[PDB]
This record gives C-alpha cells, sequence and structure tokens, in this order.
C-alpha cells in the first residue's frame, strides 16, 4: 500500500519540468469609496457577522 | 492528536506552519493493514458552518489537505495558513482510513482556536 | 523460397545495449509540442531521417508539413504544430555507418504528448497586498502525477 515510495524513488525518477506563464490579469481604475452605517432595531439584534 | 501552532494573534499579511502531532495508538491492533491512513484538516468559523475546499479570500494552504499518517509511530504534518482578512478562526481534524465516503471513523475534538486582526 | 505464412517463431533479434545508436524523447518545454532526439556515438556519425509516418498528418510542421530531415544534429526541437490529435507516429531513419559498414536503423516510435499538468489561476487583490491562488489538476482522468516542486 505504502512501501516508502520516496527512499528508491531519486536513483530512476525523470525531472519534467512545464513552466507556463502567469498573467497577472487585471483592469484599471483605482477610486475609493467608504459607506457609514447605524442599524434600526427590527425584532432583535441578531449578532451580525461580516 | 495534539495541534502545536505558531501564535494565535497573528496580523493579515504572515504565514504560519500549522503543525499537529499524531500518536498512533496500542488499539491499532484490529487492522495493521493499510498502514497509511489519510486524514482531513476543517476548518470552522467559530460560529458554524465550516469553509469549503475553496476558501477564497479567507485562508490559504500549500497542497491537499489530506496529508497521510502511518499507524506506526508519531508521525507529523504541516499546512501553511496564509490568513488573509479575518478574524477568530478553528481547526480540527477527522481520520478517513481511505479515500471513498463512509471510510471515516472517528472526528477527534481538539479545535485549536487562532484570532487573526 | 520458404513459403512460411505462419506456424513459426518470426523474428529473432533483440536491441541490446552498448551500440551506437538514436533515441528520441521529450522533456522539459512550456505548453508547445516539440521533440529531442539522443545520438550517443563517436567518430562523425553521419545524416539522420525524422519522417511523418502518419495517416492525415495531424502532427503537422510550421508552413509547409514536411519531415524535415537532419544532419549531424544529434539533440534539437522539431516545434511542430497540432492539426487536432493526441496520438501520433515516427519513423525514425539513422544512416550510422561508423567504419567500412553501412550502418543503418529504422524506429516506428509512437510518441503521444498532450499535456498533464493542467493549471489553472485565481487572483485575490487588497489594499497595497496581493495573493495568487493556484489550481492544479491532471488533463488526464485516473492516471496520477507526483509532482514535487512549484
Amino acid at each position: 500500500g505504502i512501501a516508502v515510495c520516496n527512499t528508491d524513488m531519486d536513483e530512476y525518477v525523470r525531472n519534467l519540468v512545464p513552466k507556463q506563464l502567469t498573467v497577472p490579469v487585471q483592469l484599471p481604475g483605482f477610486e475609493q469609496f467608504f459607506h457609514v452605517q447605524f442599524e434600526q432595531m427590527e425584532t432583535s439584534h441578531d449578532a451580525l457577522h461580516d | 492528536v495534539q495541534l502545536l501552532l505558531d501564535e494565535p494573534k497573528v496580523k493579515v499579511g504572515e504565514i504560519i506552519n500549522l503543525k499537529i502531532i499524531t500518536e498512533p495508538t496500542s488499539t491499532c491492533r484490529r487492522k495493521q493493514n493499510s498502514t497509511v491512513n489519510f486524514l482531513d484538516i476543517v476548518i470552522f468559523d467559530s460560529k458554524t458552518s465550516k469553509i469549503l475546499p475553496r476558501s477564497n479570500r479567507r485562508i490559504l494552504y500549500n497542497g491537499s489537505l489530506t496529508k497521510p499518517i502511518s499507524t506506526t509511530k508519531v508521525s507529523e504534518i504541516n499546512l501553511e495558513i496564509i490568513p488573509i482578512e479575518k478574524g477568530r478562526y478553528e481547526f480540527s481534524v477527522c481520520i478517513s482510513k481511505s479515500n471513498n465516503q463512509d471510510g471515516i471513523i472517528q472526528f477527534d475534538s481538539e479545535n485549536v482556536i487562532l484570532s487573526v486582526i | 523460397c520458404k513459403e512460411s505464412t505462419k506456424v513459426l517463431v518470426k523474428q529473432a533479434h533483440n536491441l541490446n545495449l552498448g551500440e551506437y545508436a538514436l533515441e528520441l524523447k521529450s522533456v522539459q518545454s512550456d505548453a508547445l509540442e516539440s521533440l529531442q532526439v539522443e545520438v550517443e556515438v563517436q567518430k562523425n556519425i553521419g545524416n539522420m531521417k525524422n519522417l511523418p509516418v502518419s495517416f492525415s498528418m495531424d502532427e503537422i510542421q510550421a508552413r509547409k508539413r514536411y519531415n524535415t530531415p537532419f544532419e549531424n544534429v544529434r539533440l534539437e526541437y522539431y516545434l511542430l504544430d497540432q492539426i487536432t490529435a493526441f496520438d501520433l507516429i515516427i519513423k525514425t531513419s539513422f544512416t550510422k555507418k561508423n567504419d567500412q559498414g553501412t550502418f543503418g536503423e529504422t524506429k516506428k516510435v509512437r510518441i503521444q504528448c498532450y499535456l498533464q499538468l493542467s493549471v489553472s489561476v485565481e487572483d485575490i487583490f487588497k489594499k497595497d497586498i496581493f495573493f495568487f491562488k493556484f489550481l492544479l489538476n491532471s488533463s488526464v482522468r485516473e492516471e496520477p502525477v507526483i509532482l514535487y516542486s512549484s
């Protein structure tokens, strides 16, 4: 099932090496916002989570 | 199983080795067949409702978490919990013996919590 | 004429080692199909062929679907194209001709070279910090891939 196969691995295993690109694909519009809020009671506070 | 951790009070952009330590028992003598035994690591929010494998914007990690142990001796394991935009997480394991469904045989209860500021 | 249509053993020779021959393989290439021959010989080995022994030429060359036999080339990179297949064939011949003996060979190899480690990406992007999260998968189904750097 597992006969410690990394012990007899490095003598004969060939090292293939794919090397793909990496795009850093993105969009371009920087800005900011900050909305502020204050909760109005309905039923009871339900313990809100972000 | 114990769970050995670096800090519970890490900020956001930082990398943490997590280290579980497992102790196989005297009462593994019933099987011996699969010496390899597959665990999992599951992450709970410390409210309810565990995060998926695709823990998008919550927690990040290296490799599949299944990460086998022996029924031989005190094996160790690792992940790299690269945290992102969080607070008050929880880590716990389970033992699955195999890969298939209904292979799972126990659920440990060791629940080490960490906070993220 | 022996007239042995059947009822015998046919062929009784072995491709042993300790002899100068040719060996064509593929390794270490970035998402663009190729090949790599190897020549383990000495003292001015001659030219060799690399044919396109396909039925309909799916393993195509770049502009004209050529074979482009080499000449005193040991290791190279036949940067092919792919006209819609996942299997091929390659009859390779090499006039070795060491000393006073016109040594030749013809090996009809069957290399199929679709990719295995199919990798997808996803970024996340916070305020003045940035992380990628890479998906890693095997393009074949239930033939496994080990992986030991990234």
